[PDB]
């Protein structure tokens, strides 16, 4: 490999994080085993070949605000939430002005999964894509059950990330 | 939101497994028809959660505690006895942390199949199964009683414990190793509890088995044991910064200098009565804990909770503590907790 990456994935459980972490692994969860799990993903842009590993944890929907320790060592975050929860919107707003006034140098991306049942949905795409705006992140609407515009969303961090670390250079 | 312990479970407990060591072999469950296939076939892997083919020879007999964490980051407390010479397991799961309980009846289901009595094992088995989870018997942990904290409190010098103490008020990244199970899980578990009223909120694995190893390379913060037989392999990947307790030798490795960050009379008043021969005795251990959490941040009394009038304390020393200490997932948790009940 060329370069590795940290990333992680935050959300309510019911979110589908597990299912985008399916997508997300070359291969084929100890989450309800460990509380914790993560994938591997690797990827070449430019020539260049990327291992990216991403981590989720158990149970994160109790924790209000994620605090600034829990991101240490991490070059970017997928914050998910769930169209059809509004509350699992609320909380990733949280999350991100957390993340924001404490962890600004982490790149993070905001997701709303489960954009499949129109019937359900609740979060409308424009307040989303305004928060997003506010907080001068990129957004994306994907459905892991599908396989809708999660590819790109995950070429996005990746990116993201890439850039970050050149321009440290 | 606090505690991680489910409060009202299913069940008093929901499996017994005898497995022996390809994988482990299951010999017998109760109950026959238990369903939860991955249960079933990650629970023999934490019964010898060592390198069996180097280091059987080498184990005593003992009881120690796995857990595994549940979609709600709730414990399952894995009970085991494992005989000497670590080939034979015995193993109650459990939601319900009945550690000095759960250790005699494993000791009372062992002499059943030692004496071939098969009707008063089921018997018991099936009662206390389908008993309705008991409340009452029908408080601070206390040495010798509460057998966590015992084993810690013998195993651990006391600057030690005053070390992963400081390292877990900073929301560290913890290794303890030990080369018995018994004294592993017991450091894990009662390193842990000294933290009341508060509880940690991370990843948290008493025991971690081979198979699982990456993941001490997990970047959020941790408090994972790991059997001796398997550290030179852990030591080996590529860890982040990480802190270490060898409790075999007592030896502590950190590049931090967390201890350092605590008030100097709190941790004198803690190490003081640590050494004092009557604190060895009752509730002393447990209770010193207690005043040195109350005296970190106790302050906090003062609905709503202002982190800038917290955080405003005279000494540099505690209000650079006091700083830290708001961004503890730990502390957020205690808090937003009690401003929850306090309507």
């Amino acid at each position: 490999y060329d370069h590795l990456f940290k990333l992680l994935i935050i959300g309510d459980s019911g979110v589908g994080k597990s299912s985008l972490l399916l997508r997300f692994a070359d291969n084929t969860s100890y989450i309800t085993t460990i509380g914790v799990d993560f994938k591997i993903r690797t990827v070449e842009i430019n020539g260049e070949k990327v291992k990216l590993q991403i981590w989720d944890t158990a149970g994160q929907e109790r924790f209000r605000t994620i605090t600034s320790t829990y991101y240490r060592g991490t070059h970017g975050v997928i914050v998910v939430y769930d169209v059809t929860s509004a509350e699992s919107f609320v909380n990733v707003k949280r999350w991100l002005h957390e993340i924001n006034q404490n962890c600004d140098d982490v790149c993070r991306i905001l997701v709303g999964n489960k954009n499949d049942d129109p019937e359900r949905k609740v979060v409308e795409t424009e307040d989303a894509y305004k928060f997003a705006g506010q907080m001068g992140i990129q957004l994306f609407e994907t459905s892991a059950k599908e396989n809708v515009n999660v590819e790109e969303m995950f070429n996005c961090i990746t990116e993201l990330v890439l850039r970050a670390k050149k321009d440290n250079l | 939101m606090d505690c991680r312990t489910k409060a009202n479970p299913d069940r008093t407990f929901d499996l017994v497994l005898k497995v022996k060591c390809e994988d482990p072999v299951v010999l017998w469950k109760f109950p026959e028809d238990f369903g939860d296939q991955e249960i079933l076939q990650s629970v023999p892997k934490f019964c010898f959660p060592f390198d069996v083919e180097r280091v059987s020879q080498n184990q005593v007999g003992q009881h120690f505690t796995f857990v595994l964490t549940d979609i709600e980051s709730k414990q399952r407390f894995g009970f085991c006895r494992l005989t000497s010479g670590g080939t034979i397991c015995l193993c109650i799961l459990s939601y319900l942390p009945w550690f000095e309980v759960y250790y005699k009846l494993l000791n009372t289901l062992a002499d059943y199949l030692a004496k071939e009595l098969e009707n008063d094992l089921n018997e018991t088995l099936r009662s206390l199964y389908n008993h309705p989870v008991p409340k009452a018997n029908t408080g601070l942990p206390t040495i010798p009683e509460s057998r966590n904290l015992t084993e810690y409190f013998v195993a651990v010098d006391v600057n030690n414990m005053l070390q992963l103490y400081a390292s877990m008020l900073h929301e560290r990244r913890i290794v303890i190793i030990s080369s018995k199970l018994s004294t592993l899980t017991a450091c894990i578990h009662g390193s842990a509890a000294l933290l009341y009223p508060m509880y940690w909120q991370h990843i948290y694995i008493p025991v971690l088995p081979p198979h699982l190893l990456d993941y001490c390379c997990a970047p959020m913060p941790y408090l994972i044991g790991i059997h001796s037989s398997l550290i030179e392999r852990v030591k080996n990947k590529s860890l982040e910064d990480v802190v270490m307790l060898n409790v075999d030798t007592n030896t502590l490795e950190s590049p931090f200098s967390d201890l350092n960050n605590l008030p100097s009379d709190v941790v004198s008043a803690l190490k003081n009565k640590l050494k004092k021969q009557s604190t060895a005795t009752g509730d002393g251990v447990a209770r010193a804990f207690l005043r040195a959490q109350a005296a970190l941040f106790g302050s906090y009394r003062d609905i709503t909770f202002c982190e800038e009038s917290f955080v405003k304390h005279r000494s540099s020393v505690m209000k650079q503590f006091l700083e830290t200490a708001i961004n503890l997932q730990l502390f957020k948790q205690f808090i937003d907790g009690r401003l929850a009940k306090l309507n």
